[PDB]
């Protein structure tokens, strides 16, 4: 038998309860980071290594800019939830 | 062994739900730049080997039907499945053009007991949406 | 910079 | 494959 | 410049949200038994996510609850890993 | 690079909360087998290089205070931090012998802005507890 | 087995 919830992987652009920043001209932070890491390592890195790098890229390379002193200089950290039971590579 | 088996004809189907415009009743504004994401995403997953299709401004019933239908297909020759949701959202839920729908109800359709052809195969969901209203201030 |  | 430290 | 306050956290739950987690009065819980087992064998040479992925497999496969009740009989369990880590994690060197 | 820097004087503190007995009023029963898990974990984490501490039958106030004080010590010379919770639970909650307390409130003491010395360092939490009352039946 |  196999657990019915097994082998699922969720990659949220943000941890529970927070905002996800999106730039009208450049697109969202999460997607931007995800695409650049995948278009450069998608074929050679394990899914978890990839998303970990996306996590860092989003946590570092970004910082919001808005008027309201309340939404000024804000950060973001993606969240990965894994029920995988094997390593995942998109090749071979 | 220690890695999922990728030795199949197809890598898998990749559903990208790109919600940009919403109904007035929802009170949600246009998600500018979401088209930029959808296209970059389309190319990336396409390059990985996915058979991706992009559905725009979907209603909650539409998103529900899309996922349900996709779970009913035959993935016997597929290595895995992937779905990307781009929309407005709140903790545990995501917005259709006409309202909100539970994220679990979207992914539940793929439980082992409801999609035999994807059993023991990875099911991936990438979500770009909000999950609350708290802001991360950062430190140092 | 907006939010989702 | 196999990760490399 | 800055770093998110929620960054660098990793949560390894014995079960996915909404479900039970099993434990033996004489053996211990499934998740812990597995975790310790894998850590003994690979704690020093596997990345944290590799170890927990292996722990997910072991819990999902090896075990099955044996109870004399149709409801609690032969049930499964799948662990859950939540990661906000921004780097690979090895416990040595 | 891509790995957390492990070159510190010590690997870190490993806090184990071993909750076995609960107040009759909580309706919770004895968790037989938990000492088995607690000893296995301690032996296992000591081998990894952690300075492990084992706590038993902790109240909610104790769990909270215990972790708050740990987040206030000086971790400057540690590579990381690890906490293991063994108790009864429900979605988002962990039991004390006392009653119930949110997991988020226990881990928040270590957020980046409340524990500057563990900043940019991995904060690990292993949790052995239930998170609802559903049973996974299995497949195949 | 029992549950937690």
């Amino acid at each position: 038998k196999i657990p019915v919830e097994a082998d699922f992987l969720f990659a949220y652009s943000t941890v529970p309860g927070y905002y996800s920043w999106r730039s009208p001209g450049r697109g969202s932070w999460f997607v931007q980071a995800l695409c650049s890491i995948l278009e450069e390592h998608g074929k050679d890195l394990e899914i978890m290594q990839i998303l970990t790098r996306v996590n860092d890229r989003v946590a570092r390379h970004f910082e919001s800019q808005s008027d309201d002193p309340h939404f000024h200089e804000k950060k973001q950290i993606p969240c990965v939830v894994s029920m995988l039971t094997k390593e995942l590579y998109f090749s071979q | 062994t220690y890695q999922y088996n990728m030795n199949f004809e197809k890598l898998g189907k990749c559903i990208i739900i790109n919600n940009k415009n919403f109904d007035k009743v929802t009170g949600m504004g246009v998600r500018n730049g979401t088209d930029k994401d959808a296209e970059a995403l389309f190319k990336c997953f396409r390059s990985l080997g996915f058979d991706v299709i992009v559905y725009n401004d979907c209603s909650c019933a539409k998103m529900q039907d899309l996922l349900k239908k996709a779970s009913e297909e035959d993935h016997t020759n597929a290595a895995c499945f992937a779905c990307i949701l781009l929309s407005h959202g709140e903790e545990n839920v995501i917005y259709g053009k006409d309202g909100v729908t539970p994220i679990k109800d979207l992914t539940a359709h793929f439980r082992g007991d409801r999609c035999k052809t994807l059993l023991e195969k990875p099911k991936l969901f990438f979500i770009q949406a909000c999950r609350g209203t708290e802001l991360d201030d950062g430190i140092q | 910079w907006e939010h989702x | 494959q196999g990760h490399g430290e």
